[PDB]
């Protein structure tokens, strides 16, 4: 009597809508205490079978694998926001799933979706539209605001203690991969700002190379390690007799052509280094193999020769040294021997060593100098330099700075509420909603210590009234309400109206599903 | 990194899974961006660079290999230690070639590396006898003791089943429709795959099916004919065994398994007389087991006993050996890492002691 | 129908045959047992 | 005695209910699924590939059938998405509808051969009167009839919400590749407007190229990454060491030529090189590789070259920017030359990052626009949702200007057509007047699945326009009647022109035709063998 | 006529019919012949031959 | 193409090769720039005899080992506006033959102008995103063979077609048998 194959398992209703908010709930509820700057530290065995320990949305969501795919999108939006602008992760997880829950109270008694998402669009609009009525902008002019802004957005951090610290080491590594070409397209690559990390070693010891260190060593006993000004370039061919791509096998004859061929072949190499040792080199490093004749010739005229480096290393120090990488040292030229190093550096950091090109010019890609006591420790040290260099690049790029710490979100949830009463309609309830889940935001800031937060909400939602008081947020170390004007907690706006659009967005499409079939290819 | 260069192919998984993640071939996420489209398919372009169990070119396989676990695998090897496969022979020139380039490309931290023969056996859950490595182009008799190849106990030979068809196609001739095309390669082959089995031996066989034509299978094929009267379906494996059939007369394949086993301790020989596992590469059709236990049988001392193991499916069989190398919990004490390739380069790959 | 259940208890268990090809049914054995006895 | 036939065989209307059963089951199980009330259905693929899905044909495709003429439903699905794309799921609700009635009609003993008949003259007798009795104008339309047209696609896709910049979008792309097949109608190079997508910030943060977008990058920050002037030159030959053939071998006794046949390997391709550099070369594309000897050339020269190109993108580009194709320099004869006559023309070409990756961008193809569409959403799944949606609505507004002729709908045709058939069916009078009777009440479907998608009094909505119908045809003094449809806006009877909502008529013949057709194909069936399984 | 395989054939020629039903009974094989050789020679509604076949049969 | 000389080749157009075993061994890097000098002069020589004969449309069969079509035709073809059609089957000539009026040959040499099948109109069509074909029409030399297109929304309604159509078409050939 069946008509379709058997494991078909069709499933509808609101019962499922219902399953689903449930879902956002258990996600919600994982991480509810690592947000502002009092943070309860949180740590997850990662899916590969390692240990981790992060206190950021995607991070803790990225390295989660789940059951009822829903938790699949939620950590699919998770990866979009932290890719995409790079802070506030956990922000938008907790707004999504805490508003979700709000959007349940109003689904349950008889209506539609389609009006909630009528109002979604109206929420999110009048959100922006007064954001951009609210957004004020900043000098991108010095030291102080900036580090200001660093230490805003790293006191959620664990680094906080050293903000100052990092921030400059934050500072720095920006100015020096920051590069422009052919007269527009400023470039901050953070992939040219490599990052790399070394056992051992304080806290404090970390800071950004004006040049480039490389896990490398020399070649040969003989290549010097000390070199001021070194005449560097960039070989990009292997050392060998070129095989080329034609097929093989000759015919010998006679008995004066073997050791005649391989004659030529030294002589071959013998030309190759030759064009090479022209034009009066200190240093060379090639991606590819080194025969022992070339290594011996440049002995002779005291030239440094360095094994296979990594493609993104190879253009690192193209942006450092000045040089051109060359494939062809038969058709070299003066044109690109690298020049701008400050000194050439042979060390042995920790017990392996290590090549340093201190650079004495406006390099374009460094490497960071890390010191700490465990991998885990540099790895948090990292993922906090990533937070930072976001950040960052958002202020190089956005003039304006929005308070953090929830003071502009009750305000614009209080503009959004006053905005709602001046129309007429049964879609205000939805959209007046959506405000009343903002009021999420501070309770965990709240939350994250144990105050009253009944009559702290009250008063913050009093004061944003009169007077347009609309700067008043918490400290969050003393769990007391404040004015953001002197406490200074500042973020790049990109972050949050990012979380405004991402939030809003999920919500409005996590409200269409109603039917669910499993079982199928 | 569970990577095996296989036969033709590369397998990445890791050393927990069931099987490898992916394969190689020699539009998933090419509609998003298209980033790793162009890569993949660059990769997809170069060829296999093995052949006949030796190392044929070196550019490719790292070009192949960068890609391959860097944009899908999405593993940094720098923080793990790895194990490939290998061809099935070489001197230590190879394996001291492909140290310098992985360390001097990767740095990773450790390695080791083994004989394909050596994964089979331990896919078959021996670490004891010798398999007959049956494999495509040449075969070869790798005895395993304990797990290491002896490398004093390599023979090589050069029987294929491309050849056992060509040689079939030499005396299809004979049988009228001779096949020597494509299409017609690839119906003798497909033919083999049907049925090329073994009874006992050649005139017997041949009697049994002509005398009395009961080993007759007409072929209803859209590709084949009844053309075989039982003749060339056991004549495939006739050559297989006895080599004057193909024109090159030397001695038999057990001649070469049986004196590749005597030259070591007799004592030994009895391990290797436990299990004596096979292989296929050539060999896929029954009968093949039972035929060479008696025809080594007449080589064997009846006072000894002989066994005879050939599993039917042994395809990821050196990814099998390599997962469980990779939960062995003792290979470590072999591992070569930077603390050796730091101090002393390839020179203790090449055993400077003993 | 949308999804299989059973207004029978074990309904894949008994058989059901109906018609006139049904009648054809004990109209064979009409055969064999006048034909036993014709004898 | 016992039948030979070893198998099973079913007879009596049973395997005909069963084809019901069949035609049942999967219908309402899409039926959530079209109109502007429609409610996205999730499926979950067995390796944990959820999907969200809304028009038919996606949803059924990956379902498993094994009953057959649910098989055969689901390549009807197939098909009416394959030519038509729209009424994605509207078709197979109609033929399983159908087919009750008319399984329900035989179980009253009828002759098959009436009903059949029938259907046949029905199917004829509709499209003749929807071609006639429902002719308006949509040259008091353009650039917005397009834009309501997109609106109604995307009445249950997920974009409904914000179709004004969408829809003004994609109906620009359409006038960007404006072709002309026959030098006096246009044409649409389907398929050649590329919509790249990514997991961006939002739906208003999608925006359409005047120009071309690959899904490349550039080689190497070498290179320049915006070229002031775009001569193109693009190329099929693979650009990797040259391999002069597989049939030849080298034989040397003279050791002196050896080195030098080394250098050939490179000069070749060198050489070309510098032909290829000759002309002031702007950008190289390229299906074959490039490696390390061209890289550093092409740095050397500034000149962006890039591999693994596909092909008919190229060709799009190449025809676009006026460029040409090429696998060799080789002219009319031997001579193997560049020439400068053909270079593509473009503004500028850059290395763009959209959100964290880069990409390549071709500005402003001189002499004529392209189009193509940079989709960024919250995620994958929601921007494969616009990707599906947008091609279903170019493929309606295709239909639209092949054919300048549209209807207004939301039930408008359905009602309009059922009053007339209802009230026509005197012309034959017989067994077959019952059957168009059934016909004009088979398509209350239409308006049932739409006011249950939309939780509307059906029946009240149902008689009102129903009745205006009626006394518009049987009363032609007052046929503006006959200009009203269904809307769900608010349930209402309305000139379905302010909403705009207009389908091809084309559409509803074409459907019409392809489900009269299955209704009379399982109409002359009536029995199952079932053979024993090998 | 559902195949074993994947496949299915609506049909109305009987010679196609009789061709399906891969049976093992030697008179319904008979009967397959008779119908090949009659749409050899004339092509056309080979149901009609059977049944006068099957008919002819109970007469005798 | 319209009013186009159709052509029709059957023997192999690839690189110089023969039938029998054999290797161009080069010695120089002067043997190699004649080598690819007269490979390219060699196939722009047979293109410029087909060209001359008059030709518009080519035709080739299909072929394994060494088969019968090379990019650089297509190229040259392109330079010269010229159609081609590759891998057609064996035992179809005498349909394509009878019907266009060109006929096979295995040689340039026996390849004369005179041997075009001329048809009117040589158009492609499409199916509605279901393919393209090509439709012959208007020859000008006698054909004694016609085909007929059928469509439907499935496979099994065309089969039972076709079937129906089969034995129509027995009815006719016994009907003209013999006359009763």
């Amino acid at each position: 009597v069946l008509v379709l194959s058997q494991n078909t398992k069709r499933e509808s209703g609101r019962k499922v809508q219902s399953g689903n908010i449930n879902a956002a709930k258990t996600i919600a509820d994982i991480i509810r205490t690592c947000l502002g700057p009092k943070s309860m530290m949180k740590m997850l065995l990662d899916p590969m079978g390692g240990i981790v320990m992060t206190n950021d949305g995607n991070a803790i969501l990225r390295e989660i694998q789940v059951q009822h795919p829903a938790a699949k999108s939620m950590i699919e939006i998770s990866r979009t926001q932290d890719e995409e602008v790079g802070d506030g992760t956990t922000s938008v997880i907790i707004l999504a799933g805490e508003m979700l829950s709000v959007a349940e109270h109003f689904l349950e008694q008889q209506m539609h979706p389609t009006v909630v998402i009528s109002a979604y669009r109206k929420a999110l609009d009048d959100m922006i539209s007064t954001l951009k009525k609210i957004s004020i902008p900043v000098d991108i002019s010095d030291s102080d605001m900036m580090l200001n802004i660093i230490n805003s957005s790293i006191t959620t951090k664990a680094i906080s203690r050293w903000s100052s610290l990092a921030c400059n080491i934050a500072l720095d590594a920006v100015k020096m991969v920051q590069f422009e070409e052919n007269g527009r397209k400023e470039i901050d690559i953070k992939k040219y700002a490599r990052v790399e990390k070394i056992p051992g070693g304080i806290i404090e010891d970390s800071c950004v190379l004006r040049g480039v260190m490389i896990n490398k060593d020399v070649t040969h006993p003989r290549m010097r390690r000390y070199i001021k000004n070194p005449r560097i370039v960039l070989l990009d061919s292997s050392l060998e007799y070129k095989k080329g791509e034609s097929q093989t096998d000759i015919e010998i004859t006679r008995e004066e052509d073997f050791t005649r061929i391989l004659q030529m072949e030294e002589e071959y190499i013998q030309q190759l280094c030759e064009d090479i040792i022209q034009l009066k080199p200190d240093v060379v490093i090639t991606e590819k193999g080194i025969s022992d004749l070339a290594q011996h010739y440049l002995m002779r005229a005291n030239i440094t020769a360095i094994r296979r480096v990594r493609k993104t290393d190879n253009n690192r120090i193209a942006r450092a040294c000045g040089a051109r990488i060359v494939s062809r040292p038969e058709e070299l030229r003066e044109d690109d021997v690298g020049t701008g190093a400050g000194l050439l550096e042979i060390k042995k950091i920790g017990d392996e060593y290590f090549t340093f090109i201190t650079d004495c010019k406006d390099p374009k890609a460094c490497t960071i100098l890390l010191r700490g006591a465990s991998k885990e420790i540099l790895s948090e040290v990292e993922r906090n330099l990533q937070d930072a260099m976001q950040v960052c690049r958002n202020v190089l790029l956005d003039p304006q700075l929005v308070p953090g710490g929830g003071a502009s979100e009750m305000a614009v949830a209080h503009a959004l509420t006053e905005k709602s009463k001046a129309m007429t309609g049964v879609e205000q309830w939805p959209y007046r909603a959506v405000a009343q889940a903002l009021e999420v935001i501070p309770r965990t800031l709240i939350q994250n210590c144990g105050a009253s937060t009944i009559r702290l909400l009250t008063s913050l939602r009093a004061k944003h009234t009169q007077e347009n008081c609309e700067t008043w947020g918490v400290n969050g170390e003393t769990g007391t309400l404040v004015d953001m004007k002197e406490l200074g907690i500042w973020e790049p706006l990109a972050v949050k109206l990012q979380t405004y659009k991402t939030a809003v967005e999920t919500a409005v499409l996590l409200l269409r599903i109603d039917d669910i079939v499993s079982g199928h290819k | 990194l569970v990577v095996d260069n296989g036969s033709g192919m590369c397998k990445a998984g890791f050393a927990g899974d069931d099987a490898p993640r992916a394969v190689f071939p020699s539009g998933q996420k090419d509609s998003y961006v298209g980033d790793e489209a162009q890569s993949k398919r660059g990769i997809l372009t170069l060829k296999y660079p093995i052949e006949h169990g030796i190392v044929t070119n070196w550019d490719d396989m790292e070009k192949i290999w960068h890609h391959t676990f860097y944009n899908e695998l999405r593993v940094a090897p720098e923080e793990h230690p790895v194990l490939l496969t290998e061809a099935p022979l070489n001197p230590k020139a190879n394996r001291e070639k492909m140290t310098q380039i992985m360390f001097e490309t990767f740095n990773t931290p450790a390695m080791y590396v083994a004989i394909q023969a050596v994964l089979s056996l331990y896919a078959s859950g021996r670490t004891t006898g010798i398999v007959m490595d049956s494999g495509d182009g040449v075969t070869h008799t790798v005895p395993i003791y304990e797990g290491y190849a002896l490398p004093h106990a390599i023979l090589r030979l050069d029987l294929a089943g491309r050849d056992l068809t060509d040689y079939l196609m030499k005396i299809l001739t004979e049988r009228g429709y001779s096949f020597t095309t494509t299409a017609e390669r690839e119906i003798v082959r497909d033919i083999k795959e049907k049925l090329c089995y073994v009874a006992l031996d050649f005139e017997q066989e041949m009697a049994t099916a002509a005398s009395s034509s009961s080993l007759e299978k007409s072929y209803e094929l859209p590709d084949g004919q009844v053309i075989t009267i039982g003749n060339e379906r056991f004549r495939c494996p006739e050559a297989l065994f006895q080599p004057s059939f193909l024109g090159m007369e030397s001695c038999g394949i057990h001649e070469t398994t049986f004196n590749s086993i005597m030259k070591c301790d007799v004592d030994i020989r009895k391990d290797l007389y436990a299990n004596t596992v096979l292989s296929g590469g050539t060999t896929m059709y029954p009968g093949i087991a039972d035929r060479m236990q008696k025809e080594i049988t007449a080589l064997a001392p009846s006072t000894m006993k002989i066994k005879i193991i050939a599993p039917p499916e042994r395809k990821y069989s050196v990814w099998i050996g390599g997962s469980i190398l990779a939960s062995l919990s003792t290979f470590q004490q072999m591992w070569i890492s930077k603390q050796e390739y730091d101090e002393s380069g390839p020179s203790i790959v090449h055993r400077k002691c003993f | 129908y949308g999804r299989p259940f059973l207004i029978i208890k074990d309904q894949d268990r008994k058989s059901r045959l109906m018609g006139l090809e049904a009648l054809k049914s004990h109209i064979m054995a009409a055969k064999a047992v006048a034909n036993t006895m014709r004898t | 005695g016992p039948l030979s036939v070893f198998g099973d065989r079913s007879t009596g209307e049973t395997i005909r209910s069963q084809n019901v059963m069949a035609a049942a089951s999967i219908a309402n199980i899409v039926k959530s699924s079209l109109g502007p009330v429609g409610l996205d259905k999730m499926l979950v693929d067995d390796i944990g590939d959820v999907t969200i899905t809304n028009d038919g044909a996606t949803i059924l495709k990956l379902l498993e059938v094994e009953h057959p003429a649910a098989k055969v439903l689901c390549e009807l699905a197939d098909l009416q998405d394959k030519e038509v794309g729209d009424g994605t799921t509207s078709v197979v609700i109609i033929a399983a509808e159908l087919l009750k009635n008319a399984d329900e009609l035989v179980k009253q003993k009828i002759h098959p051969t009436s009903v059949i008949s029938g259907y046949r003259l029905a199917c004829k007798e509709a499209v003749r009167y929807i071609n006639e009795n429902l002719i308006v104008n949509t040259d008091e339309l353009g650039r917005d009839c397009l834009i309501n047209a997109a609106k109604t696609s995307m009445s249950s896709k997920i974009i409904g919400i914000n179709g004004d910049f969408f829809a003004n979008m994609v109906v620009d792309a359409v006038l960007a590749i404006k072709y002309t097949d026959i030098r006096g109608q246009p044409r649409y190079p389907v398929n050649s407007v590329n919509i790249l997508k990514a997991h961006g910030r939002s739906q208003m943060e999608s925006m359409l190229i005047s120009g071309y977008a690959l899904n490349c990058v550039v080689g190497s920050q070498g290179m320049p990454k915006r070229i002031v002037n775009a001569k193109i030159a693009c190329l099929d030959f693979s650009l990797q060491k040259t391999k002069m053939k597989l049939g030849v071998q080298v034989v040397i006794t003279d050791p002196e030529k050896l080195d030098q046949i080394r250098q050939r390997e490179s000069d070749i391709t060198k050489e070309r090189i510098q032909k290829i550099l000759a002309t002031g070369a702007n950008v190289i594309l390229t299906t074959g590789g490039i490696d390390d000897m061209c890289l550093k050339y092409f740095v050397e020269a500034g000149a962006m070259a890039v591999r693994r190109v596909l092909k008919r993108d190229l060709k799009r580009i190449a025809k676009a920017s006026g460029a040409t194709i090429l696998s060799t320099l080789a002219n009319l004869e031997g001579e193997e030359t560049f020439e400068a006559a053909m270079l593509g023309q473009a503004e500028e070409v850059v290395q763009e990052r959209i959100c964290d990756d880069e990409l390549i961008l071709i500005k402003n193809t001189k002499a004529r626009t392209s189009a193509s569409i940079i989709l960024r959403g919250a995620n994958d799944f929601m921007c494969d949702e616009m990707e599906r949606s947008l091609h279903d609505a170019l493929c309606v507004v295709k239909r639209v200007l092949e054919s300048k002729s549209v209807v207004p709908g939301g039930g408008a045709v359905e009602a309009a057509l059922s009053i007339y058939l209802e009230n026509y069916a005197t012309s034959m009078g017989s067994r077959e007047q019952l059957a168009i009777a059934e016909f004009a009440r088979s398509l209350l479907v239409i308006p049932n699945t739409l006011a249950v998608n939309a939780a509307q009094d059906s029946t009240d909505l149902v008689a009102k326009l129903r009745a205006f119908h009626n006394e518009a045809q049987v009363n032609p003094e007052r046929k503006n009647l006959k200009w009203i449809g269904l809307d769900l806006s608010n349930g209402k009877p309305r000139d379905n022109k302010q909403a705009g909502v207009f389908e091809p008529t084309i559409v509803k013949v074409k459907s019409l035709k392809f489900a009269t057709e299955a209704a009379i194909t399982i109409l002359r069936i009536d029995d199952l063998i079932k053979l024993h399984p090998e | 006529i559902q195949d074993g395989k994947g496949d299915v054939t609506i049909t109305n020629d009987g010679a196609t019919i009789l061709k399906q039903m891969q049976v093992l009974h030697p008179a319904a094989r008979m009967l397959v012949e008779l119908s090949k050789a009659q749409d050899i020679e004339a092509g056309d509604g080979t149901t009609s031959v059977v049944i006068i076949a099957g008919s002819l049969l109970d007469s005798c | 193409v319209e009013k186009a000389k159709i052509g029709l080749i059957q023997f192999c157009l690839s690189a110089p090769k023969t039938d029998m075993d054999n290797q161009i061994v080069v010695s120089d890097y002067a043997q190699m720039d004649r080598v690819l000098r007269e490979e390219r002069a060699y196939i722009l020589n047979l293109v410029k005899q087909i060209k001359k004969t008059g030709c518009n449309v080519l035709l080739i069969q299909k072929s394994i080992l060494r088969d019968a079509l090379s990019d650089l035709a297509l190229h040259f073809l392109n330079k010269m506006k010229i159609m081609v059609i590759k891998d057609i089957e064996r035992e179809d000539i005498e349909f394509i033959c009878k019907t266009i009026g060109t006929k096979p040959v295995a040689h340039i040499d026996q390849f004369t102008a005179d041997m075009l099948g001329s048809a009117e109109l040589a158009e492609e069509v499409n199916l509605n995103g279901s393919g393209k074909l090509l439709k012959i029409t208007g020859c000008a030399s006698p054909g004694k063979t016609v085909t007929i297109v059928v469509r439907g929304s499935n496979k099994l309604v065309i089969e039972e077609a076709e079937r129906s159509i089969h034995d129509a078409l027995c009815v006719i050939r016994c009907l003209v048998k013999k006359r009763a």
